[PDB]
RNA sequence: GCCCAGACAGCCAGGAUGUUGGCUUAGAAGCAGCCAUCAUUUAAAGAAAGCGUAAUAGCUCACUGGUCGAGUCGGCCUGC
């Protein structure tokens, strides 16, 4: 298949797929020609979701306004970019940060009265 | 202003003319061996006359050059820690040299600026590989 | 289309396009109907390994060195690495990221002057 | 011995940095010869196995990636 439907195919892979991948992904030709695969395909956000973790927001709760305060800070979106990205709660806050600051935003995120999940 | 080029090596710190080896080089790209020199050997007097430091020079845009004096540490000091001057000629028989650990931790970190290795333990070993193949001995 | 065919399709799938079905699944059918198929899509094996497209070259361009550059960050692939990964157009930049990520990935090649695709 | 957890060979693109390594040599800067043959960036790249130059340059190989997706490669013996 084209090379631009499998390094797909390997990011709609899970923990379990990704490591039968690279499980899949070694042997045959050794760890040597197989590290390529391997050193590309760990750094699958998961076990960094520093360790790419991001925030994800289940829900605002009946604290919109502050919900949408932290978001406008932490973000620094303006006032329609955040609430529309809290109302339907499009889930990713922001990702690329590490665990201590995403551990650090979910926290500033709960405390506004927002139910926070990391994957 | 579209035709422009780059290249550049080290040069003694007081030579330049004749020809060889700077003349048909960097001399058909665009710049002239006429000036170029004074404009070399005016600008680096102060330092050890003996400092191959490799400047960095464009080419042109319209007829002229430019100049940029870099910094040996490096490479220097290197060769001057085991006998520059009289080296052996079939290195790893004998030595010519030594060198104590803290002073292989001198020459290095004065240099990191071309050495992108992490760790100074690293920056050790590089120096301790380019320690020697021409004379001097590691301890 | 044949039952199996669509399997063997969703298993070609990814991700976030598993998403635009199962969102689109739940925006036609609703959250209880598209229900089946979103506890069934979720399943890739799951856990979200994480996240779907790709980001093939399809070409560099005259700006080589600043498409190695933009590799060289995102893949945190050195020098030498993005080289052959930029030149000969490998294609393989980076699997394992979804929308805003492959886009952004290709947003940030096309800058430096580099012609991606995103399937 | 290497083989369908994408290699061994094709095709595409790399094959580098200190360094024109030291010595010698009219000159030899991977490639007359004499001794070493480490280090650097790092997916790979021997201070370099060949062609080539007066000496450079240029062109390949080793090694690695993509693609190609299959029989391929070194070797011993026997018949005409």
């Amino acid at each position: 298949i084209t090379k631009d439907q499998i390094i797909e195919a390997v990011a709609a892979m899970s923990v379990m797929d990704v490591v039968e991948l690279i499980s899949a992904m070694e042997e045959k030709f050794g760890v040597s020609a197989a590290a390529a695969v391997a050193v590309a395909a760990g750094p699958v956000e998961a076990a960094e979701e520093k360790t790419e973790f991001d925030v994800i927001l289940k829900a605002a709760g009946a604290n919109k306004v502050a919900v949408i305060k932290a978001v406008r800070g932490a973000t620094g979106l303006g006032l329609k970019e955040a609430k529309d990205l809290v109302e339907s709660a499009p889930a990713a806050l922001k990702e690329g940060v590490s665990k201590d600051d995403a551990e650090a935003l979910k926290k500033a995120l709960e405390e506004a009265g927002a139910e926070v999940e990391v994957k | 202003k579209k035709v422009q080029a780059y290249v550049k090596l080290q040069v003694a710190a007081g030579m330049a003319n004749p020809s060889p080896p700077v003349g048909p080089a960097l001399g058909q790209q665009g710049v002239n061996i006429m000036e170029f020199c004074k404009a070399f050997n005016a600008k680096t007097d102060s330092i050890e006359k003996g400092l191959p430091i490799p400047v960095v020079i464009t080419v042109y845009a319209d007829r002229s050059f430019t100049f940029v004096t870099k910094t040996p540490p490096a490479a220097v000091l290197l060769k001057k820690a085991a006998g520059i001057k009289s080296g052996s000629g079939k290195p790893n028989k004998d030595k010519v040299g030594k060198i104590s650990r803290a002073q292989l931790q001198e020459i290095a970190q004065t240099k990191a600026a071309d050495m992108t290795g992490a760790d100074i333990e690293a920056m050790t070993r590089s120096i301790e590989g380019t320690a020697r193949s021409m004379g001097l001995v590691v301890e």
